[PDB]
């Protein structure tokens, strides 16, 4: 993902057309689904 | 007289074109018109009439 | 760990994200283009080889010290028109690459003939691809190509280009001019010349 | 869509019981040291 | 390994845009009248035998690309929604194909109709753009011939194959007035009076500005068409002498034809020409552009070359795909150590990666798809995805160990 | 840009005389509001499809009302980090969002 | 020059040439009887006043040779605005009075 | 009161609004535009009518 | 043929109105936010906020 930011010229930020969001939605998936999830597991389950 | 005769002969002018922009509906050909051209050599500058 | 703090952090990253979707409306691309700045000059009724030398070459000979830059191409035409497209590195400030070009044209400005000098010369940003084409057509009491092309410019072309981020409006036609069509026979009869 | 699911139909089935899955803490952890 | 390398790589898939455009090109003038007829056969085809697709045609005579003129001409095509054209026979994949077949099949004009490449420009896929530069300071004819030599020699190579054509080529016969300075000066006419009588009466002249119902507009003088259509209309233009005599052109002019190019190009302040080529139904750019380089090296002296809006500059998949996974592979087994200790886990995945890959190339071959900048992100997604399939059984076995 | 090109043209509407119909022979604006429409069509397919393939395997409304509640927050949490330092805020990113989905 | 002359031969020439200025809100005119005109181009609150400075000049440089050689040599000036002074330093006389 | 109370001239004396300009409080600024391309007198009269 | 615009007073889009309700709108979302962080459910979120 992110080391894709060391890209080229006209096919430039097209690899920054992500790897970043796929890190964002990943780091958000690793942070929001870290802080939350366990949160909404104790409340109402069974 | 030398100066004035230079720009009067070493000139790159702008003449139009045969069958121009508003045509006579029925025209078959179109060609850009070249009038005078800029002198290219030391010899052509020699033949400039005063 | 307790959950109500987390179901509050999830309230953010939601209205902080719903605040970023408020970039409504959202553009299609990615500025993938190596940015291009065009210089368009027009010698009225002039041939191809003339505008090549008296207009085109003057501008190219004066392009020195433009920051960044990749290359420059020419289009000295028979219609008496030329446009030099200066392409820059993908990511250069299109606002500063705009003014470098103009401030080298201002060095070659009085070297261009007074026929082409007053005709225009223009330095703007490029795309060569239209976002919209709004056709102004007629439905009754038909005005005509020449009539609409004037009004499309006389009433609403001025309102565009100056608006929200237009590079250059290429209007489909021409606004009116006081057209004088001389007769050489009627000129010669009274011993008169176009002059 | 092809890039994911095409590259997935393997990754799922072909990478759950077959080759370098469980050939990982076994075939290339030790079997040597 | 033998799954791609067999594949042509997709740059970015050229889409149908709900809207496309056509183009028209004519021979050596070839006037606005001669072109409007051709633009009529086009603004007819769409409206006559393609009602269920074409929303509207926007015919523009005297436009084209590469420059204006009485020779070009284009038309913008609007399309009826998207749901109003279901099948492949119904949209711009085949519409342009049977159009190109229907247009260029007959009739005395070059007409195409192409696609919007889903971007501004540069970077088709396998295509190139060659520039032929005058270096030693030769002539135009001593360059167009090197252009001819490299287009007739490049045309004797469809064994390795390439499709090469130039831009706005022409070289139309021009009319040359030759003003005899000695005849004019002795006869009694000003040289400045002659050029204005030829400039204003043939190409028109910008005199001044005037006010038209509120706003300021131009004042042009050009003379009636009747007296500027053909070479014989030059003679009956009379210029006033110093004496007061109406001396016509003929007596100091010399009406000669001779050739000349209507479109001159320059690359970086040097006379230069395109040339716009292809690749081959087999090889692509890396060789298609490479053999073209020494093909131009076996040409006359003072002829150099450059490449523009396709020579990248430095990008694509090649030279960006290996250094892609290079600084990816250093990080791919990195944190396969963070809590996984020594080089025992760093190969648990890192070599699981081509499990994901195998089906990706298979489904991009048994489908007909091609290696693009999304599937080459699918090669990035599935590899990361495998870190919940594979490395998320390793930290279940290592967690059990 | 195109949202205000129409906005400028909208005010010229009434001061026109006879036969001035403004048409759209070429437009790239409705294609874009469809690229947004297809990434709303997709995602909703995913939200529903996940909601279902959780009732299969680990059946229960009160067991699926968790992995499906967690999914919007990470999505709109994505178009939120798009603004900072020196990065973006575009589309081909709403497209690139469907793989991130 | 009169008001209606400068309106057409000077003022309208500049306005007809204002195309492609980045951002921008509106533009007003002041074609006066004294033979003077000033066009005030207002931009969005937060735009670079240094770049909004040069866009304006590089559209004036397109209408520059369309203005008569009487007004062309007289000046034309593109600068940033305030319409409110920070200081006025009056230079007055105390002895051997010089005059206005 | 002392100025405009008498004398044949329009005189005011106002206040600096503690800023550069735009935004008094309850005030407006109306602009009357010639759109169809009428005349000056066919505009000053619309200014007179309004 | 007579149209209209407004300049240096037509804002543009500001003042109190259209800026005072959206002021406390994204204020009220945050005003009972952390009235939960250590204050649990919707029991404290109305202790203040009102």
């Amino acid at each position: 993902f992110v080391p894709m930011a060391f890209f080229g010229g006209s096919t430039g930020a097209i690899y920054r057309q992500f790897s970043i969001t796929i890190v964002s939605a990943m780091a958000l998936s690793v942070l929001v689904a870290l802080i939350l999830t366990p949160a909404l597991c104790a409340t109402m389950l069974k | 007289d030398v100066i004035t005769a230079i720009k009067a002969q070493n000139a790159q002018v702008a003449a139009g074109q045969l069958g121009g922009t508003p045509p006579v509906k029925g025209q078959q050909l179109n060609a850009s018109i070249i009038a005078q051209t800029r002198l290219t050599s030391t010899e052509e500058f020699g033949k400039i009439l005063l | 760990d307790r959950p109500i703090f987390a179901w509050v952090i999830a309230i953010i990253i939601m209205l902080a994200g719903g605040l970023a979707i408020l970039k409504l409306p959202v553009a299609q691309y990615p500025t993938i283009a190596p940015p291009a700045v065009t210089i368009s000059a027009s010698y009225p009724g002039a041939d191809a080889k003339t505008v090549q030398d008296t207009v085109t070459q003057v501008i190219e000979q004066n392009m020195n010290g433009i920051d960044n830059l990749m290359y420059m191409s020419s289009n000295s035409d028979s219609t008496g028109t030329v446009q030099i497209t200066l392409t820059f590195e993908s990511g250069t400030d299109a606002d500063i690459a705009q003014v470098q070009v103009q401030n080298k044209l201002q060095l070659a400005m009085p070297l261009l003939p007074q026929e082409v000098q007053q005709q225009g010369v223009s330095v703007e940003k490029s795309s060569s691809s239209f976002l919209m084409v709004v056709g102004v057509i007629n439905t009754d009491g038909t005005m005509t190509q020449e009539d609409i092309s004037d009004y499309v410019a006389a009433n609403m072309k001025d309102a565009i280009s100056r608006t929200s981020g237009v590079g250059d409006v290429q209007l489909f036609g021409s606004q009116y001019a006081m057209r004088i069509w001389m007769n050489p026979n009627e000129l010669n009869k009274f011993q008169l010349t176009p002059v | 869509g092809t890039g994911v699911m095409g590259g997935m139909v393997t990754a799922t089935v072909l990478a759950i019981f077959f080759v370098p899955v469980f050939f990982v803490v076994v075939r290339r952890r030790f079997s040597r040291k | 390994a033998y799954l791609f390398v067999r594949l042509p790589s997709s740059f970015l898939p050229d889409e149908d845009q709900g809207v496309f455009m056509t183009m028209v090109q004519l021979p050596a003038g070839a006037t606005q009248e001669r072109t409007q007829k051709v633009l009529n056969e086009v603004t007819h085809y769409y409206l006559t035998k393609e009602k269920n697709n074409v929303e509207s045609v926007f015919a523009v005579n005297g436009f084209g690309f590469a420059g204006r003129g009485q020779n070009t001409g284009i038309a913008f095509v609007s399309l009826k929604d998207w749901a109003d054209r279901p099948g492949e026979e119904n949209k711009v994949e085949a519409i342009t194909m049977r159009a190109t077949r229907a247009f260029s099949q007959i009739k005395d004009a070059m007409v195409f109709a192409f696609n919007l490449p889903a971007i501004v420009e540069l970077g088709t896929a396998t295509g190139f753009d060659f520039e032929l530069i005058d270096q030693a300071g030769l002539g135009h004819e001593k360059l167009t011939q090197a252009r001819n030599q490299l287009l007739a020699e490049a045309a004797k190579h469809p064994d390795m194959l390439t499709s090469v054509r130039p831009n706005g080529l022409e070289d139309t016969p021009q009319f040359k007035i030759d003003i005899d300075q000695e005849k004019a000066q002795a006869l009694g006419v000003s040289i400045n009076d002659i050029n204005t009588t030829l400039g204003a009466a043939w190409g028109g002249s910008y005199v001044n500005d005037f006010i038209d119902r509120g706003r300021v507009k131009k004042v042009y003088v050009m003379s009636e068409a009747k007296y500027r259509m053909l070479p014989d209309d030059i003679g009956d233009w009379y210029v006033r002498a110093a004496d007061g005599q109406m001396v016509p052109f003929s007596a100091f002019s010399s009406s000669r034809w001779e050739y000349g190019s209507p479109r001159l190009e320059r690359y970086n302040g040097l006379p230069s020409m395109e040339i716009l080529g292809q690749a081959a139904p087999g090889k692509s750019t890396g060789e298609a552009m490479e053999l073209m380089e020494q093909l131009a090296s076996k040409l006359p002296t003072g002829v150099g070359y450059d490449w523009t809006g396709m020579s990248y500059q430095e990008r694509l998949s090649g030279n960006q795909a290996p250094s892609l996974y290079a600084i990816s592979l250093i990080v791919v087994f990195l944190c396969l150590a963070a809590l996984y200790e020594s080089w025992s886990i760093p190969f648990s995945v890192m070599l699981v990666v081509p499990l994901g890959v195998i089906g990706a190339l298979l489904a991009a071959t048994f489908r007909g798809l091609t290696n693009d900048v999304y599937f080459q992100v699918g090669l990035l997604t599935t590899i990361g995805l495998s870190a919940k399939n594979a490395i998320l059984i390793v930290e279940f076995a290592k967690d059990l160990m | 840009t195109a949202a205000a090109i129409r906005a400028e043209l909208a005010k010229m509407e009434p001061f026109f005389p006879s036969g001035l119909k403004i048409v759209y022979p070429y437009d790239t604006t409705p294609f874009v509001k469809i690229s947004i429409h297809e990434v709303v069509k997709t995602l909703v397919e995913a939200i529903i499809l996940v909601f279902l393939v959780m009732y299969l395997f680990l059946q229960n409304f009160r067991a699926t009302l968790i992995p499906t509640i967690a999914v919007p927050v990470v999505l709109l949490g994505t178009f939120a980090v798009l603004a900072a330092f020196g990065f973006s805020i575009n589309t081909l990113t709403m497209f690139g969002m469907v793989l991130a989905i």
